[PDB]
């Protein structure tokens, strides 16, 4: 019956600030402590601090004091966390939890970046040489410099699914970059076409990139 | 400032096996230790509170116990939904602290990676950049080393690695390594190499290309 409902994901600029909310229901809000936690991607949970709604007293992990400010609204049964002077180390999922870590909100992802919405550049990844016959060849697509997440990558518009995987994106210098891999029999390429399809809904772009053999040729991209 | 040391950070295990995660507290914390579970979609749930009480909605395969300053979460018979992240935490003193967590993964036999190196495409060079990429695909166990060399000299700056999640169908891992240089730097050198080494390797796997060659 206890529920904690947080606000959605945010994109914020470095040096700016962001306010996250956690609406509580199903229990008397003033009788329990509220907690805020941080989780950098791929890393562990960190405790930010608590706020007791009955008097809005607060205690912080010393590491976050001044960086995070907790507040609570007794009538609305909502706790807020405000993050100030953001930097890239602040991109993370932030969680709300009721004492004693008994119930949890779903998490709110905060992404800090100076970037404007930016469609990906899509680049072919073809072998540098050493073609081997009667085997498998691995090709790929480099999806680079886009913002914000996400992108969808498909191969031969779904025809090539055997031996396909896309690596998770990495946010570097304010923009994301990811690559996707596909493995097909050598008898099927280059004799038959292999193409990656890349969708980026924030920028409304959709692009196809045929993979062709490497050589010293210039301008393959104007034709593929 | 209590330190909780959770171990191991990665636990390989199999369906139906019994396993025990451990959390050693740097100071006496009595019974005030909780265990949390975190699913891949990011959601978190408390499994146990006060060292041994199961939380409502927790299957009884989960149990928790204590032995001196060593606390343990035990799963009697692993189900597939259990290969996820787990964290211990203490509320005996503030600030509250959390262990670094444990990820359960599926054990399988050793598998050598397939390594591919990809020279930058012509398009990228016209825009001023040069990303060389290397794929290390379908290997097991997850740990692996990758090294970039430019004309025989190892390069560590400008390198960015990314790992896939354990594959749902064959339990292998894959990793991509991308080296990004200015277009001008890439043209000052000829040879480029991705060198991988894994526990399955008798010798390192060397993949390379020469820029002035086709
Ligand atoms: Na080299």
């Amino acid at each position: 019956q206890v529920k904690l409902e947080q606000s959605g994901p945010e994109l914020v600029k470095p040096g700016a600030s962001v306010r996250i909310s956690c609406k509580a229901s199903g229990y008397t809000f003033t009788n329990y402590y509220m907690y805020w936690l941080k989780q950098r991607p791929g890393q562990g949970l960190e405790w930010i601090g608590w706020i007791y709604p009955g008097n809005v007293n607060t205690e912080y992990n010393e590491k976050f004091k001044g960086k995070a400010t907790l507040t609570a609204d007794k009538s609305s049964s909502t706790t807020y966390m405000q993050l100030s002077s953001l930097t890239s180390e602040d991109s993370a999922v932030y969680f709300c939890a009721r004492s004693v870590f008994a119930y949890w909100g779903q998490g709110t992802l905060v992404t800090v970046s100076a970037a404007k919405t930016t469609p990906p550049s899509v680049y072919p990844l073809a072998p540098g040489s050493a073609a081997q016959t009667n085997s498998m060849v691995t090709l790929g697509c480099l999806v680079k410099g886009y913002f914000p997440e996400p992108v969808t990558v498909t191969w031969n518009s779904g025809s090539l699914s055997s031996g396909v995987h896309t690596f998770p994106a990495v946010l570097q210098s304010d923009l994301y970059t990811l690559s996707s891999s596909v493995t097909v029999p050598s008898s099927t390429w280059p004799s038959e076409t292999v193409t990656c399809n890349v969708a980026h809904p924030a920028s409304s772009t959709k692009v196809d990139k045929k993979i062709v053999p490497r050589d010293c040729g210039k301008h393959h991209h104007h034709h593929h | 400032d209590i330190v909780l040391t959770q171990s191991p950070s990665s636990l390989s295990a199999s369906l139906g096996e019994r396993v025990s995660l451990t959390c050693r507290a740097s100071q006496d914390i009595g019974s005030r230790l909780n265990w949390l579970q975190q699913k891949p979609d990011g959601t978190i749930k408390r499994l146990i509170h006060g060292t041994s009480n199961l939380d409502s909605g927790v299957p009884k395969r989960f149990s928790g116990s204590r032995s001196g300053s060593d606390y343990s979460l035990t799963i009697s018979s692993l189900e597939s939904e259990d290969f996820v992240d787990y964290y211990c935490l203490q509320y005996d003193s503030s600030p509250f602290t959390i262990g670094s967590g444990t990820r359960l993964e599926i054990k399988r036999a050793d598998a050598a990676p397939t390594v591919s190196i990809f020279p930058p495409s012509s398009e990228q060079l016209t825009s001023g950049g040069a990303s060389v990429v290397c794929f290390l695909n379908n290997f097991y166990p997850k740990d692996i080393n990758v090294k970039w060399k430019i004309d025989g000299s190892e390069r560590q700056n400008g390198v960015l690695n990314s790992w896939t999640d354990q594959d749902s169908k064959d339990s292998t891992y894959s990793m991509s390594s991308t080296l990004t240089l200015t277009k001008d730097e890439y043209e000052r050198h000829n040879s480029y190499t991705c060198e991988a080494t894994h526990k399955t390797s008798t010798s390192p796997i060397v993949k390379s290309f020469n820029r002035n060659e086709c």
